């Protein structure tokens, strides 16, 4: 089966910059299905960040866009999502998860545990 | 309007590797038939085909080429039926489960009194998870036809794992011309080629 | 601003084992495509990350108990448990996957 | 709301002698079950089972003891369903067309590596009209239980006749003890005494 553990969060400074890891294990992020970031404000709800496709196309939440982006590493069956001016705004856990398709919309099928990023 | 989503036969599978799913769709506007994978990947070029058959009712039937690889690490098939409030959809994936291995048997029944001309070949399949299993029967080194054999639908043993039973009936000058037939099993968790077999002949 | 908003209702709510249990999803803007609604529903948790309970507004995903049961279209859906049970205590998001940016609700937080 | 209406098992016809069939009919008013039969001849003590289960379904099965007798002359029994606009029905009756009494053939499975402690024995019941087919296997002269074995729905052959396979694995303090176990059809054309049997042991 697959699972995702991520990796990279915690206490960063307003105007950083922080790159998160998801190392996925039992399938090969090249060979399909979505690959996303998912954030978690504690106490509130939950907000779809950005996410790349088995074939390389990524799609980012205009919320984030300019300052964030997300990569990929098919030998390291790594992606990674780097983060730039950290603001109070974007303090929230992080999740990765793995997107089926069904017929061009996607669900987050498997996710992650989950890392906390936390600035001041 | 009902629908049902085939699996690929195990013989289609790793015999013939050129593996099919088929959205079966058992009226004023035409029915479009449309198909998608969990993983995103493009759909093949998924060839539909109208029948207009028989007692008052429509059958529109797609046949979609999967690729084996893809079916052993899980890709998940959906169909989606669309008439010009709501769409029917059905999904097919490999079998979850442990995988067992079949025990293949074959056996010859003694001669019957009146029918001396034929006899009746028996192949048991037994044991094997998941329940998926193709069988077919060789005869000079060449298979027989698919309508020339029987198979039972597959059965929980009282064990975890599956049997089945193939019935093949054989003319003395098949059996004259070359007393050796063998029944042969397709199943993923067959090792190695995913084949177990066995002989049998008509004395 | 242009995004799909989805609001859920009740936001909180307290049940008993055996309750039946029903959540409503509401969409800024229709969520129905191609005969589908794309709204997907997932259940988290205390302490541990979301989980996909049903995708396409009725269908279930796999290995998910029966109970679970998706209803809907357009811009009204709603999630409803037939039999609480202890371990449902968790909070309960929907989620449009119509229009990017895919959006969330504010959850459901329900407790036992 | 869905009906069924069962035959009698030909080994409850023909073994045991008293055949039964039962309506199986699979919610504010508590439903009302009763029988007819073609001839006007009365209904026996029909005995109605009421069974609440389960995922929030009603189970009312009523049974009723039929003569083997008249079974056979082709009297139709009919089952109706009642609720507190119109009522259900369904009616059983003997089969019609050809008989074609069972050739019945039993075989034993080599011992396979690893289970050497168990053996399956193989029965291949063929060409027989109609397809109701019972089966029962017998160790030591007494009948094994029927959670035992397990035999296969009928199947058509080539001919007109119908096929069945009946498997029954057996454990080595059994084979040891008596190495010699009989597969009995039970069919209403088998003549006399509607029985066709064959014998089988593990060597
Ligand atoms: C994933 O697939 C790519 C492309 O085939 C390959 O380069 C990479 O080594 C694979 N990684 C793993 C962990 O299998």
């Amino acid at each position: 089966e697959v699972q995702l553990v991520e990796s990279g969060g915690g206490l960063v400074q307003p105007d950083g910059s922080l790159r998160l890891s998801c190392a996925v294990s039992g399938y090969n992020i090249t060979s399909g299905y979505s690959w996303n970031w998912i954030r978690q404000t504690p106490g509130k709800g939950l907000e779809w960040v950005a996410s790349v496709t088995y074939d390389g196309s990524t799609n980012y939440n205009p919320s984030v866009k300019g300052r964030i982006t997300i990569s990929r590493d098919g030998s390291k069956n790594t992606f990674y999502l780097q983060m730039n001016s950290l603001r109070a705004e974007d303090t929230a856990v992080y999740y990765c998860a793995k997107g089926n398709n069904y017929f061009g919309h996607w669900h987050f099928a498997v996710w992650g545990q989950g890392t906390l990023v936390t600035v001041s | 309007v009902s629908a049902y989503l085939s699996r690929p036969s195990p013989f289609d599978l790793f015999i013939r590797k050129s593996p099919t799913i088929t959205c079966l769709v058992v009226s004023k506007g035409t029915v479009n038939l449309t198909w998608s994978r969990a993983s995103g990947k493009p759909v093949n070029h998924s060839t539909r085909k109208e029948e207009k058959q028989r007692n008052g009712t429509l059958t529109v039937t797609s046949t979609l080429p999967v690729g084996t690889r893809d079916w052993i690490e899980g890709e998940t098939y959906q169909c989606r039926v669309t008439h010009p409030p709501r769409a029917l959809m059905r999904s097919t994936t490999k079998t979850s489960g442990p995988r067992a291995a079949p025990e293949v048997y074959a056996f010859a029944t003694p001669e019957w009194p009146g029918s001396r001309d034929k006899r009746t070949l028996a192949c048991l399949i037994q044991n094997f998870m998941p329940e998926d299993i193709s069988v077919q029967w060789l005869h000079n080194e060449v298979q027989l036809p698919d309508a020339r054999h029987s198979t039972t639908q597959p059965r929980k043993t009282k064990g975890s794992g599956f049997f089945v039973f193939s019935r093949l009936e054989v003319t003395r000058a098949e059996w004259e011309q070359k007393d050796e037939f063998i029944c042969r099993a397709v199943h993923e968790a067959a090792s190695p080629s995913q084949t177990v077999q066995r002989a049998v002949s008509v004395n | 601003g242009s995004d799909i908003q989805l609001t859920q209702s009740p936001s909180s709510l307290s049940a008993s084992v055996g309750d039946r249990v029903t959540i409503t999803c509401r969409a800024s803007k229709s969520v129905d495509s191609d005969g589908d609604s794309y709204m997907n529903w997932y259940q988290q948790k205390p302490g541990r990350a979301p989980k996909l309970l049903i995708y396409a507004a009725s269908y279930l995903e796999s290995g998910v108990p029966s109970r679970f049961s998706g209803s809907g279209s357009g811009t009204d859906f709603t999630l409803t448990i037939s039999s609480l049970q202890p371990e449902d205590f968790a909070t309960y998001y929907c989620q449009q996957s119509h229009e990017d940016p895919y959006t969330f609700g504010q959850g459901t937080k329900v407790e036992i």
